[PDB]
């Protein structure tokens, strides 16, 4: 069977779950577990990409490019990723990251917004990074709409795109139409991935469905830990391909043994589906959009489950987390 | 002064015909000329049926004619507006440059018009920049800002090729004009691209960091004089709701702030509401234009 | 075709209590379930009726008591009970009746079947309707679970589940095994699917079952439950409603139902530990866990070196006696 | 002096499995094997070893001119319900490896002696010779308010009988266990398992007792008696020794001990994975052996 590359972003969809409060500490043992487990691609940055740290996404308590640094030093036989935004993070952000030894670019666009990354991979390339695109928010247009962004990417230089189910709302196959929509677009010439989250209890069988119709690149973080309640668990991923018989070349029992022995004792809490998460995937918002929403309850004193229903009624996309006040303020005042 | 200035428009896409409308309405500015490069344009077509002279034979054509406008607005690209600045310059014509060109100073009119009045040639900064310093600056003038931190939300069908192509450079620019213009003492500008149907209204959100014992009463009242002011030249541009001042917090490095939630809806000239940066853009050209024709 | 959402925080959740329930979280349990819409709710010891013992762990409370209570408080539910032949009986059963339960589900092994006979022949005398469960059905093939599925249906069994009682069935493997079942009963009975969270499979497994032509699907709320926890309820609730597939169960009173009614009880939530992931991994039957984490603080040794040498022993439903043995050897091994 | 005259009714899978057992007794020759069905294999293979076989049944037995002295009755309870008085009424000695239970309850090392008199007793249930033994080692030191066993069978050493009674396995365990026994409550669990190649029978046995137990003489006392059950059954083994438990609060006071046994049969005409059938053959065969001195 073709194998599997597991991408672990505990690291940087993690830092969601974190409010971006990573120590260095906690980064270098999370990458010297993961490394030594196997795992191939170790993604690290703010939640929202380089440059991310902001009054909109929050700050990072240390400094970002320090933080991929330590990760490039901790790093024996992995790749360091970095996730771009384009319209947060920039090409000077990105050769910060390069010269820190980042060898893979992640770059993000709303699923329906390809072209605004155009730079960026080409400045990706020029630096030698291997490159992925992310189609944020993929359940928000269908596979026809979807493969066509995914062309304008691999035209501008990326050697994969993924399905991002960033809202977790995805259910099984929607994710197979998608990426076999992809398969068919750029598959010749590129490879196809799916991120999956875990507000519908659905990122692994997601996973399991976008590899079996031709993805070879998948995200997990130990733990869970990211946005929403949480991303495929990278350990869970791991002990589930094997079962498959296919290869991912990550030591189940170390990938088990870095989740519980070194990332658990540090999650601020479980990575959960409860009302405010599950209401994340059933109307489609942005997972990130979840510690926010708490903050804003508690600051209005209206629940963060009725912003969350709002907030997916409206539509908003990455990044928008300052929708979340404006409807806090708004339902304070119902 | 009392009377019209002459103007000139070269460029006659989305944003010069839009600025065709707007002057049209002036009190102070008289558009007698609409020049572009192609033929069949959709701009120069409007201006004929609106009796303005249209030319699709360049600034050539322009510079040739018997009576040279006072002022030309020009919205075409950084590469035409840095061939053009010099010849506008030569002629003695007062330009209003809406491209990223910048050759002259950047302005922002209820902010930093004033000191430039007498400038040959004045920059429109970028659109977002149009719809946030002021708030910025509304801030800033009553108390330290150490850093400001823009949001701009707009229609995916708002944001042509030029947009797209140079999506870091609008992040750069803005945030060096909410520094050198706005008055924080560091800036981020943060751009997002929404592709909702029907296309939604602009939104801008500014935050600026302010001491813990700032005067908030103080801080919102001069807000709302520069929202009243900007909504007399966008009358769509509105506070979504009182600003929201909030104590210091570890996620913001301990900065306490305050948080201004922009609507900005388009007049509806040439393009539709939707496309609020484009018509902010226009809306603050045209006032920068009938203040140095006043000046 | 509609799907009928049977509920089984207050039965499968008790192996995650340690069957402490109260008659005040059953009651306020049922009234949420209820009111939502959920149409059976299952009230037993974890291991079914007789369940309470030294090898299970006891009740704190009678489950016959709980089942009163149960039924006392439910409006428009069923009140069901699970049995396994082996543990409980059928003088169990008839005091579950007595209660007021009205439906009886009977689990075997995936491979025994036969042991049921009485017990089906005498739930429906007593006019209940009947669920066969056959337990950790991923340890044998899909026409050899179909087999066994005619022999309970043959005794009066009205529905037949496929119990993944491991949380070890991965996707097309759920396909397989209520297709065959479907083909086999399902002109004279429905089928159904209960699945485990061990590998975070459960909500996924439930879909495809459906799909496959499952009428009867398994949730808890919270995901309340053995092992790493079961489907839970409120998101098969909206999951099934994104999908356009009839529950009946209000999506906005599930998920409240969880987050404020059996939240606050749960003693820790139901979590896809390393010890949970492999007892899916290993196919270890998920009400293991919490005898094998007494068994690791008592003997010095993992948890999940315990469960992963039960899984290699292929020891069944009802064997928990086995993971002190397994213990007692690995605290020896470090000598 | 000599050997006692036996017969077995029965000839299925107890009943051929005693007979191999009792023809290297050197207590008891077995002289006659009765059945019903001429076809039956147990009257084969008796045949096959030279002892008087019938498909005419107790009719025929109790019509020879040598009535055995003993007749260990393996066919089901409904048959030696029926057989019983007959034995009675001709004054033979009856083993009864069925559930009929008409004569008292036995198991050989704990109350086998109370009986030697008796004209018909009882072998109890498989499950209940293999674990009875240790809830009696138990006892027999401190009070056991509660006893409860496990026992886990390979599925094919389950029979039909065995399968269509399993609630009936519980109900006369768990009451043996408190009458024969000595708990003042008990419970029963019997588990199938269909591992491949077929399992050798297991049997936990759980005792509540007090929480100032001697533990020591606790011990002792189940050794010794897995030592004497040993010398009837020699593959009845501890898997390790017993493993005493602290009072959970749910346990409101009392302390437990838990003894792990492995029952592994002789093979003689069962695999030795049929523990279950080859302890109650074993266990019939001492009690009769102990009734013929
Ligand atoms: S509010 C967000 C605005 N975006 C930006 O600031 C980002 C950078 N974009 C640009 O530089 C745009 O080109 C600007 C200057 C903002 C104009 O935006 P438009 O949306 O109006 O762009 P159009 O392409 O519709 O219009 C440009 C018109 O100019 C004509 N033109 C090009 N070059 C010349 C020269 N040398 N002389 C005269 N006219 C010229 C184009 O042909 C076009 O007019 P048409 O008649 O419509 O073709
Ligand atoms: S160790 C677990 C034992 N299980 C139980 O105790 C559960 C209840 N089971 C029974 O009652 C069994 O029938 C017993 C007494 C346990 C016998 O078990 P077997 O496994 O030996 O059963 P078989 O079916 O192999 O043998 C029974 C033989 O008895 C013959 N038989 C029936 N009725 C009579 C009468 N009236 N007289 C003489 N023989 C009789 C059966 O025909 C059968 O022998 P075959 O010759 O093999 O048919
Ligand atoms: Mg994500
Ligand atoms: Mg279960
Ligand atoms: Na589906
Ligand atoms: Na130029
Ligand atoms: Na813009
Ligand atoms: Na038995």
């Amino acid at each position: 069977a073709p194998r599997v590359r597991i991408t672990d972003s505990t690291l940087r969809d993690g830092s969601h779950a974190m409010a971006h409060q990573f120590t260095e500490e906690q980064v270098r043992a999370t990458v010297h577990a993961l490394d030594a487990a196997g795992v191939e691609v170790i993604e690290v940055s703010h939640g929202d990409g380089l440059g991310g740290s902001s009054f909109n996404y929050g700050f990072s308590a240390v400094d970002e490019i320090d933080l991929v640094a330590a990760a490039v030093d901790e790093a024996v036989n992995a790749k360091i990723a970095v996730l771009l935004l384009p319209g947060v993070g920039t090409v000077r952000d990105l050769k910060r990251a390069h010269d820190a030894g980042a060898s893979v670019a992640r770059i993000a666009t709303h699923c329906t917004e390809a072209d605004v990354s155009c730079q960026h991979f080409a400045a990706a390339r020029e630096l030698g990074m291997e490159t992925v695109g992310f189609l944020m928010l993929a359940h928000r247009i269908g596979p026809e709409e979807l493969a066509r962004q995914a062309r304008i990417m691999v035209d501008a230089g990326a050697q994969c795109v993924y399905v991002v189910d960033s809202a977790g709302a995805l259910v099984l196959s929607d994710v197979q139409a998608r990426v076999q929509a992809l398969v068919r677009e750029i598959g010749h010439e590129a490879q196809v991935g799916f991120h999956g989250h875990q507000n519908l209890s659905l990122g692994v069988a997601n996973s399991v469905l976008a590899y079996q119709n031709g993805a070879r690149q998948i995200d997990g973080a130990l733990c869970a830990l990211g946005a929403g309640a949480g991303n495929s668990p990278t350990e869970i991923l791991a002990a589930t391909f094997e079962r498959l018989n296919i290869e991912t070349g990550v030591n189940v029992q170390a990938a088990l043994a870095a989740a519980e022995e070194v990332v658990r004792p540090y999650l601020p809490r479980l990575p959960w589906a409860d009302r405010a998460a599950i209401v994340q995937g059933y109307a489609g918002v942005y997972s990130s959009f979840l510690l926010h929403a708490e903050r804003a309850a508690e600051r209005y004193g209206v629940p963060a489950h009725e912003i969350l229903q709002r907030v997916g009624e409206a539509g908003y996309v990455g990044g928008q987390e300052d929708m979340i006040i404006d409807i806090a303020v708004q339902l304070a005042e119902e | 002064h009392m009377g019209k200035a002459v103007a000139a428009i070269v460029g006659p896409g989305n944003i010069g015909t839009d600025l065709l409308i707007k002057l049209q309405r002036s009190e102070h500015i008289e558009v007698r000329y609409m020049v572009g490069v192609d033929p069949a344009s959709e701009g120069l077509a409007r201006a004929r049926k609106l009796g303005v002279e249209a030319s699709a034979e360049g600034v050539d054509w322009l510079l040739e004619q018997d009576e040279l406008p006072d002022l030309v607005f020009e919205a075409t690209s950084a590469k035409a507006h840095l061939a053009n600045a010099p010849r506008y310059a030569e002629a003695g014509i007062t330009a209003i440059d809406l491209t990223p060109a910048a050759v002259g100073p950047l302005v922002c009119p209820p902010v930093n018009l004033t000191e430039h009045l007498d400038a040959p040639n004045v920059n429109m900064i970028t659109c977002g920049g149009q719809a946030t310093i002021p708030i910025v600056h509304a801030v800033s003038r009553v108390v330290p800002v150490a850093y400001a931190e823009i949001v701009a939300a707009i229609a995916s069908r708002s944001a042509g090729p030029g947009t797209r192509a140079n999506i870091d450079e609008f992040t750069e620019t803005t945030a060096a004009a909410i520094e050198q213009v706005g008055g924080a003492a560091r800036g981020k500008a943060i751009i997002i691209l929404n592709p909702v149907e029907p296309p939604m209204i602009m939104r801008d959100t500014v935050y600026c960091a302010i001491p813990p014992d700032a005067d908030t009463d103080a801080i919102t009242a001069s807000i709302e004089e520069m929202v009243a002011e900007v909504a007399r030249y966008v009358p769509g541009y509105t506070l979504r709701t009182e600003p929201q001042y909030d104590q210091p917090r570890d996620i913001w490095k301990g900065m306490a702030r305050v948080a201004v939630f922009l609507e900005v809806r388009g007049n509806g000239d040439y393009l539709p509401p939707w496309a609020g940066n484009l018509d902010i853009m226009t809306a603050a050209a045209a006032r920068v234009g009938e203040l140095l024709a006043q000046a």
